[PDB]
Formats: C-alpha cells, sequence, structure tokens
C-alpha cells in the first residue's frame, strides 16, 4: 500500500475549489473542498516491527 | 469528469506474471459517481514512504 | 435593505452546465495590467 490517494483541480492553491482521494486503510474519504498544498506533500508511513 | 458529474471505473485482478504491460481481454466495472460540478484541469497522485 | 444577495458582473468566459464558481479576484476588464485590489479597468468580480 504504497499509493494512497489523488487530487484535482486547475490550480490547486487555496483559490479554486480542488477534489481529493485518500484512501486509508479504513474506509475511504473523499472530499470536494478549497485546500492549500506542500512543495512535496505526501503520507509517509514507519514500519512497526 | 462530464456536465458536473465525475465517474470512476475500477477493476482489481491478480497477475503471476513478467512486471511489463500484459497481454488478454479484461473489463472495468463502475465503481462510483461523484454529483460534484468543478473545471478541472491539472490532477497528481500521492504516495505513502 | 436587503443586500447579501449577489452576483456576478464580468467573467472571462461562459461556465459549464452545473459548475460552480466561488472566484473573487478583481477582473481585468481592460488590458493593463492590476494588482492588489483595487484599480481603474478592475474594480470588482461580483455585485450586490
Ligand atoms: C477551466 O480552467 C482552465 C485553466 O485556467 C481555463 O483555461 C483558461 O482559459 C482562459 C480564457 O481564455 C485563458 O486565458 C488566456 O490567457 C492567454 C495568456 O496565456 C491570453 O492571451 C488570452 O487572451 C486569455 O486571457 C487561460 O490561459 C486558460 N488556461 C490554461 C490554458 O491553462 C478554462 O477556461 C476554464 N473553464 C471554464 C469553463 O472556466
Amino acid at each position: 500500500n504504497i499509493i494512497r490517494g489523488w487530487i484535482f483541480g486547475t490550480t490547486l492553491d487555496s483559490k479554486t475549489q480542488s477534489l481529493l482521494i485518500v484512501n486509508n486503510a479504513t474506509n475511504v474519504v473523499i472530499k470536494v473542498c478549497e485546500f492549500q498544498f506542500c512543495n512535496d506533500p505526501f503520507l509517509g508511513v514507519y514500519y512497526h516491527k | 469528469n462530464i456536465d458536473g458529474y465525475f465517474k470512476i471505473y475500477s477493476k482489481h485482478t491478480p497477475i503471476n506474471l513478467v512486471r511489463d504491460l500484459p497481454q488478454g481481454f479484461s473489463a472495468l466495472e463502475p465503481l462510483v459517481d461523484l454529483p460534484i460540478g468543478i473545471n478541472i484541469t491539472r490532477f497528481q497522485t500521492l504516495l505513502a514512504l | 435593505g436587503n443586500y447579501n444577495y449577489q452576483y456576478r458582473l464580468f467573467r472571462k468566459s461562459n461556465l459549464k452546465p452545473f459548475e460552480r464558481d466561488i472566484s473573487t479576484e478583481i477582473y481585468q476588464a481592460g488590458s493593463t495590467p492590476c494588482n492588489g485590489v483595487e484599480g481603474f479597468n478592475c474594480y470588482s468580480p461580483l455585485q450586490s
């Protein structure tokens, strides 16, 4: 489960409506909201023995 | 994405051969329909690390 | 005085069927550059 989700928009920074899939191990959630994003954002996971 | 609707078709298949693009035939079932409505021009993906 | 109802006055291009827009940037009605908030040929995107 390396890949998690997707984003959709026209400019993707705090000024246009944007769509977001994130698929966690639990129930997936879809949102359509305004958003601001980081330069290289992701959901870095950590191994737990 | 057509006239205020976002349609996603999905399929999960098992493969046990080379990483290259497989041959053979398989169809995609309709997964979900989203009634949102938005201009879309770009997209990007997210992965866990 | 009911002044809470607004709509759009100039737009770059026509919308699509069932498409929503909440833009608030000032429209450059003229070809001159428009910065900040207020100026000539660029005053306001919406009207009440
Ligand atoms: C959905 O979003 C896209 C992305 O912005 C919109 O395309 C944009 O359309 C405008 C209108 O023509 C383009 O503006 C043009 O800019 C050039 C300079 O680059 C200028 O010479 C023209 O006179 C005009 O002002 C803009 O470039 C274009 N964006 C692109 C191609 O990335 C599209 O119109 C939107 N759809 C709706 C229904 O609003």
